[PDB]
């Protein structure tokens, strides 16, 4: 995709900070893009396939397709 | 809310995609006006309000005003919460748009009290448990095709067929029986009908021009001039505008929402201004979501009832479509009005056989009510079957068994016209309410066979039964001179 | 936005949050110069040429030119992804984004001769009070357009045109049609 | 249509 | 004067002395086919049209973020993929005086006849907002359509936007020429625009309004096939926008647009290519929203903004004779009612082919003028009467006497309502024709004679009863003098037709 | 010229070329690829610029085979839009799209080239003389006369009729027009290509003999051309009408075949040259495009183009795009109805559906007037008693209903043409008949003077005198 | 319907039967209009027995080769 969920100027800072560097993000992850009920989550790594992922508010959600950078 | 100045990125006709800092963002609804510049060289402010967000902080807004003559980077102000809409006691008898700001000019509204637009759902401890029946005081609603109080209505006829001094009627009646005051909420309305009703309802004492804050009628006008966003919101608007006074003054609200293929269709118009793929025929994905969400929070609270009169205009005349099929999923009681029967003049030009309410079932209306309700649609069957044969055979030739019944068909297809509090202004008749009750006992009277001799002109534009009796009365004085 | 303009505003924040911003341009600037040159950007891009291959040519031009580390990460990072086919745009609007940025405003003076330095900050002076810039800066273009003066295309990317030049005659003859 | 035309030419 | 022409020249070129303004100027990315994809134009209004460097004037309307999507109002052939293109502060304005009247004009308003060129100090913006619901009022006066079926039956008043919609080639077209043509003895300044037709038969028609001589109000804005997409997308607002400065001078106008399916095909054009997602039948987002933007600016203004009145009239061409298409449908949405065009009925003889069923119209007999009120409320009562004994039109095997009668006089009721072509029908005769089927006074007559009879009665009354055009034109209700007149009148027609 | 242009991508006909960023060319600016072919070097396959990219490239559509391109030839920009070579050259000749000859004849010459892609003739000079024209069909002379020096549609299902009528009708008239006619093959099979070449070349319009003589100029774009060839051999015999109507001041009877080939490969190169899907599978700008060849046929104050452009309704989707914009140009269009067909009726002219505008009665003739309408109006009555009649019976009607309907089989048999170009598919020869004569022959066949004769004595004959010839014929055939 | 027509036949088929295309497809609409029938003259009730043998007799068997004259 040209136009990658992964491309927020915030998000890019936070992988430009380190390239080669000290370990990722393990559970963490900051919301982007929560539009039509997808909320594409950046980072997330340990996210199991279908995770019970809750957010800010508490509203929670499932983690059904999750691609290379965004668990969407 | 906050100083949120961001840029409006791209315009695509009436979306327009505006981009926020990164620190702050106005979440899905979330109504954001811009300090737009007309070309007029006046500083108008075209609101707007957040359908989607897009992630690079930019969220793709639609208009609630034509989009001809935004720059990129005017500065869009957040509101930090939906379109504030002035309800109250002051929003009674003035024209709205959609933001909430009176385009009858006759002055400025209090906005001391404001709700927003996108309120969501009463809960199911506050819905209410019994199907109440709703008496409008028409005779043919309320006997054969009942309202449900905190329901749905369906008024399939169309226009020229009485439908605006039918609603008249009913705005008035519930000001006069009931405590409450009803809400017209006009969605998509072409302003010529538009400013049609406005007149017939000033000159008709439903909102008085000498006396506001005294009227009957909340009126909010959508216009279809205005974009896809804004007739959209108009029924959502007159829907927070009604339940206001539901949930503040414990009374029963009317919400004459017009004809909801428009609201179906603007939402269609702003999904495909959106990009969302279409669903099917063509309407927008999020059309049950949608359709119910305006449609969900017409709920008898405990507080008050806020039943709504909903016309519903199928296109190409089929309930399988979505649109139709997901209003008639939703609708409590259909009530068509016929064209035939409004030339006969036979008003309120309400069918009483191809109406149908769920309400109508003895649990919910009384046994009594059942019985005489089915043996009257019964009998109104059996005269629009003779009247096939009544051409040929004649009223005499044919058994006097059924004889009977023709008889009885045409003194209730007389008596289920009423005069209304509103046709004083056109013809003079001063107007009749009529509870459930009495039409009741009247229909039960004149099904029973007690009245065979009363003639058939004497139950013609009439209330009570004992006024018929009393009508007919005066006709046997005069039958002599 | 563009995907580019994404890339530059990211190095431009990393250029604000640590402080080596006129270094990072003039880095900027350099690498522009480098990934020109039609080879080195076929090189880069071009995907059957191995990542390990590609990220070690990379460290070398790097510690040949001497960048600042940070941006020597970003292209890195552009290497990393398969985005690395646009780090020409990303490098040529890095110049916007830096100038935005900065406070710095671009001012594109044409005139039919070089202009002097001092008329030259003189048009600066204007071109600062008209758009509200720190440092303006004005790259000057000879051009044979025009017959006697400048244009002046001041603004976000071209936009704002001021000018006295050949317009004058052309809006003479064409107004004076006026049919 | 030569296909809706001819259920609406059915049906007419 | 040899040199006097260019002395005059001298004027302007001292005039013009060139202030230093700001022009939005930015270079041009792509050329679609229509579409110049220009980039770097920042603060530009949406809706500024821009000029290129080759005169190639075109709207803004696709104000992407990085890229500026303009729409060419020209044969943009000679667009250079860098000729840097200005922006103009006019935001598609069109200049509109009283001297238009007569000359055909393309959407730009620059006259297309050739025989002239309007002057013109006073510009109506093309798009504007219609009139609000504080001015707008009822409908109350009748634009005599010429039609006894769309004046009788079903009428248009005056601020009304009627629609006149059917199959292809049903007479829509005519029966627009018959209303603009019988529009002669009233004032209503009758703004004819043809979008997508052809070249040929836009001159038929002006030569058409030249012949009858009801040219003299008629600004007949043309778009021809070959003009550009975004022309056949505006000739709607620009004949709108002229007849809105004359309905805003107090003069009661008609507007009569032409294809507004041609005119939502051209939208649908320029916005696929300005690459905007399509909804239903691929027409784009804001289809109702465009046609509702130039269809509802046409309505009665009140007493404190002037009396005037832009009636519309659309003709929206729809194909195999259905609404259930996109197009059809939403204008039907829109419009106060409709007269539907059936090829059928067409085919059938009934010229004009107006369907006398569905086709419903909004305002009723509120527009129809007391003689109407009268007089096609017996007319409307019997075709609807006729139209249910349609399935007996044969199978009359001597049967009652009052399905016989009524049958027969509904047969020659429908051969009241067909009437030649291009021929108006002045109130003054049109109620004594509808009054003379409705009241049976034609009863004795067959089918076929119906026609001659009442044409030989029409001319007979107007040249030897004057006193009955004072009394309609006038009194304007039919009234007991005019009654006895008509009958005698009949009488003495009915006689002498006889006589042959 | 000399702007080389290095073609960058090749996504099947549809070619886009990365020119240097100072010279580029404009839209519709004729691209000769100095191209390799199959076996040997030298091919020029000509492509004409569509768009601009914006990268530097232009997208153009390929006149020739897109097969043997390579992404990075050669390819430069003539500057002239597509000229086609026309004059007194053009005549006898059959001409590709790119403007050459097909016939292997002795080249043209280029001594009158015009380009392809014009502005449109301006509506201040518009010739608008309304005069009816006598083709010599029964039908279509009477039941919806011809506009002369105005445009014709001969619509119709695929294989309804619409090009042996264009056979008959070129035939009849390009005898008799002084004014040489231009046929357009856009897209029509080869083989009617050859045939209608062959009868040219034998009814004396070619004169083989005399190539510089010929009343005809053919143009084919055949159908087995790339996309981009049937986009504008349109255009190719609009450019030849076009200067024998603005230079040689005669005028001209162009024919196009399937006009509906110019909006399908329009379609076909609009998918891919990134333009967004219209409706049902059409190119964006189909209303435009079909304009921007409708249009510039017109009759000019210099000559008068009659052109019978022989659309083709997809499917019999008479509501598809393609021949919904058509409609709204074509001043005497003619829909051919495969329902009329599958009973034998030849021409499959449907009595209804086709109407002109030169059927007002101040044009065509008053009592031609009458008759058009009675005979309209007795199809329609039997159109409308088509369902009584399939299915309660021909008897439960009425005893004059009943002659109406025997009346209108009469007619819509009558109407019926022996041409003598399907005498190869009747048997039978043809029978030409004039405007007059069917007239005399509708008056005594709906005046009920003649309702004794059989239904099949009506039927494929020329006259009325015909007709009651083959009656008597069949009376004796019936007991012999 | 066939675009070359009879010019694609021997001459003894053109002959003998050439008009039968024409003539049958013309018997087609005269048997389905005189399914339902009143009052047949001798010309309908001999057409539609000579349109029923002329359509009986094409049903071939297939794999059968005819030669030209056993069509003929
Ligand atoms: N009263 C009438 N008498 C005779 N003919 C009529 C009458 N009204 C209409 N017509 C016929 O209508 C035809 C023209 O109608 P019209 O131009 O509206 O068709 P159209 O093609 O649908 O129009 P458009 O080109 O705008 O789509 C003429 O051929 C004319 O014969
Ligand atoms: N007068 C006629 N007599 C017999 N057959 C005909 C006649 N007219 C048309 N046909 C048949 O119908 C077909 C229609 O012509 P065709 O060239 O198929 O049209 P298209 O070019 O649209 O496919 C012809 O091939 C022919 O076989």
């Amino acid at each position: 995709a040209t136009i990658r969920a992964d491309e927020i100027s915030k998000i890019i800072r936070e992988r430009i900070e380190g390239y080669n560097r000290e370990v990722k993000v393990v559970n963490t992850g900051t919301v982007l893009q929560v539009g039509d009920g997808i909320a594409r989550i950046h980072g997330l790594d340990e996210v199991m396939a279908g995770e019970l992922v809750e957010f800010e508010e508490g509203t929670i959600g499932i983690a059904l397709n999750l691609e290379s950078n965004n668990v969407g | 809310e906050k100083k949120n100045l961001g840029r409006i990125a791209q315009i695509i006709g009436p979306v327009l995609d505006v981009a926020f800092p990164p620190g702050k963002m106005p979440n899905i609804y979330n109504a954001l006006i811009v300090k737009g510049r007309d070309t007029a060289g006046q500083p108008m402010n075209v609101t707007c309000e957040v359908q989607q967000l897009l992630g690079n902080n930019r969220v793709r807004a639609v208009a609630m005003s034509a989009t001809d003559g935004l720059t990129r980077g005017m500065e869009v102000i957040d509101t930090g919460a939906p379109l504030s809409v002035p309800v109250g006691g002051a929003t009674l008898g003035r024209i709205f748009n959609v933001l909430g700001e009176p385009v009858d000019n006759l002055g400025p509204v209090d906005t001391r009290t404001t709700s927003p637009i996108h309120r969501s759902a009463p809960a199911f401890t506050q819905l209410d448990t019994k199907l109440s029946i709703f008496e409008t005081g028409i005779k043919v609603v309320d006997l054969l095709a009942p309202y449900r109080r905190g329901g749905k209505i369906g008024l399939f006829g169309g226009a020229g067929v009485g439908k605006t001094v039918l609603i008249m009627e009913l705005i008035n009646n519930i000001a006069k029986a009931h405590g409450g005051v009803s809400v017209f909420g006009g969605v998509g309305e072409r302003t010529r009908e538009g400013n049609d009703l406005y007149m017939e309802m000033k000159e008709s004492g439903v909102i008085n021009e000498q006396n506001i804050a005294e009227s009957k009628v909340a009126l909010v006008y959508g216009q279809m001039n205005e974009p896809p966003g804004a007739r959209m919101r108009v029924g959502l608007t007159a829907l927070t505008m009604a339940e206001y006074f539901r949930d503040v003054n414990e009374q029963d609200v009317l919400l004459f929402i017009d004809n909801i293929f428009r609201f179906v269709q603007a939402g269609s118009e702003v999904s495909a201004l959106l990009g969302r793929m279409p669903s099917a025929v063509g309407y927008q994905p999020t059309l049950s979501t949608e359709m119910g969400s305006l449609q969900e929070r017409i709920t008898s609270t405990k507080e008050g009832s806020i039943t709504s009169i909903q016309a519903v205009y199928v296109p190409a005349d089929d309930l399988t479509d979505p649109a139709p099929a997901t209003t008639f999923a939703h609708l409590d009681a259909t009530t068509v009005l016929s064209r035939g029967l409004a030339a006969k003049g036979i008003y309120p030009a309400v069918d009483p056989l191809d109406s149908t309410s769920t309400m109508l079932q003895p649990r919910i209306v009384g046994e009594e009510h059942y019985e005489i309700a089915q043996r009257v649609k019964e009998t109104l069957q059996r005269y629009k079957e003779l009247q096939d044969i009544i051409a040929i055979l004649g009223l005499d030739e044919l058994s006097e068994e059924d004889r009977l019944t023709v008889a009885r068909a045409r003194k209730i297809e007389r008596f289920l016209s009423q005069p209304f509090f509103v046709a004083e202004v056109f013809t003079g008749s001063p107007g009749k309410y009529v509870g459930l009750a009495e039409t009741i006992r009247g229909f039960q009277l004149i099904l029973s066979g007690e009245l065979d001799s009363l003639p058939e002109q004497a139950f013609y534009l009439v209330g009570n039964i004992d006024e018929a009796t009393a009508k007919a009365m005066n006709l046997e004085m005069e039958s002599k001179l | 936005d563009s995907t580019a303009s994404r890339y530059a505003s990211a190095l431009a924040d990393v250029a604000d949050v640590t402080g080596t911003l006129e270094a990072t341009n003039s880095d900027v600037e350099k690498l522009i110069r480098i990934f020109s040159e039609e080879p080195v950007y076929y090189f880069f891009a071009n995907p059957v040429i191995s990542i390990d291959n590609k990220r070690s040519v990379l460290d070398e031009i790097i510690t040949t030119s001497g960048l600042q580390p940070h941006t020597a990460n970003f292209i890195n990072i552009l290497i990393d992804s398969e985005r690395i086919n646009l780090v020409k745009e990303i490098l040529n609007e890095f110049e916007d984004v830096f100038n935005k940025i900065t406070g710095t405003e671009v001012a594109v003076v044409t005139s039919v001769v070089k202009l002097e330095n001092d008329h030259l900050a003189q048009i600066a002076k204007g071109v600062q009070k008209i758009t509200g810039a720190k440092n303006v800066r004005i790259k000057t273009v000879i051009d044979p357009s025009l017959v006697a003066g400048f244009t002046i295309r001041y603004g976000n990317e071209g936009s704002k045109l001021v000018d006295m030049s050949v317009k004058k005659q052309l809006e003479e003859i064409a107004a004076q049609l006026e049919m | 249509c030569a296909n809706l035309r001819e259920l609406r030419d059915r049906i007419g | 004067r040899a040199d006097e022409i260019s002395k005059i020249i001298r004027e302007r070129i001292e005039g013009y002395n060139r202030e230093v303004k700001v022009v939005n100027t930015g270079t041009v990315l792509q050329v679609g086919d229509g579409i110049a994809r220009i980039h770097g134009l920042d603060e530009v209004m949406a809706g500024e049209l821009v000029e290129f460097e080759e005169g190639t004037i075109g709207i803004a309307l696709n104000l992407e973020s990085n890229n500026v999507g303009v729409v060419l109002m020209g044969d943009g052939l000679m667009i250079q993929e860098g000729s840097s293109v200005k922006a103009t502060g006019r935001i598609a304005q069109i200049p509109v005086s009283e001297a238009y009247l007569g000359r055909v004009i393309n959407a730009l308003a620059k006259p297309i006849d050739g025989r002239g060129e309007i002057t013109a100090s006073e510009s109506r913006l093309i798009e504007s907002p219609a009139p609000g619901i504080m001015s707008r009022r009822s409908v109350y006066e009748p634009l005599q359509t010429g039609l006894i079926a769309i004046d009788a039956m079903i009428p248009v008043g005056r601020g009304q936007r009627e629609l006149i919609i059917g199959d292809r080639q049903t007479g829509k077209t005519a029966v627009a020429t018959d209303t603009i043509l019988n529009q002669q003895g009233q004032n209503v300044i009758c703004v004819y625009v043809a979008i997508g037709q052809k070249a040929s038969s836009v001159a038929q028609v002006v030569t058409n309004f030249q012949e009858r001589g009801a040219m003299e109000y008629t600004i007949v804005v043309a778009e021809t096939a070959d003009s550009p997409a975004t022309l056949q997308y505006l000739a709607p607002y620009t004949g709108a926008a002229l007849a809105e400065y004359f309905m805003y001078r107090e003069r009661h106008t008609l507007i009569i647009y032409d294809d507004l399916s041609k005119q939502a095909q051209a939208y649908r054009q320029m916005s696929l290519l300005l690459r905007r997602p399509p909804g239903r039948e691929a027409y784009p987002g804001d289809v109702f929203y465009l046609h509702s933007r130039l269809l509802e600016r046409a309505a009665k203004l009140s007493s404190l903004l002037g009396e005037g009145s832009m009636t519309a009239l659309p003709i929206v061409e729809t194909q195999a004779g259905d609404v259930s298409a996109y197009i059809p449908t939403n204008v039907i949405s829109i419009t106060d009612g409709q007269i539907f065009l059936s090829a059928d009925l067409f085919n059938a003889g009934i010229r004009p082919a107006i369907n006398v069923g569905i086709s419903v119209s909004r305002v009723g007999s509120a527009a129809q003028i007391k003689a109407m009120k009268k007089v096609a409320g017996k007319l409307k009562l019997e075709l609807a009467q006729f139209a249910e004994l349609e399935a007996f039109a044969q199978f009359a095997s001597d049967l009652d006497k009052a399905t016989q009668n009524q049958l027969a006089r509904g047969q020659r009721l429908r051969e009241l309502l067909k009437q030649p072509q291009s021929a108006p029908l002045t109130v003054e005769e049109q109620v004594m024709t509808i009054y003379t089927g409705t009241n049976g006074y034609l009863d004795s007559l067959e089918l076929d004679q119906v026609r001659k009879y009442l044409v030989e009665l029409r001319t007979y009354v107007k040249t030897n009863k004057p006193e009955f055009q004072e009394i309609i034109s006038s009194t304007k209700t039919f009234t007991e003098e005019a009654e006895a007149l008509l009958k005698e009148a009949i009488q003495e027609q009915m006689e002498r037709f006889l006589l042959q």
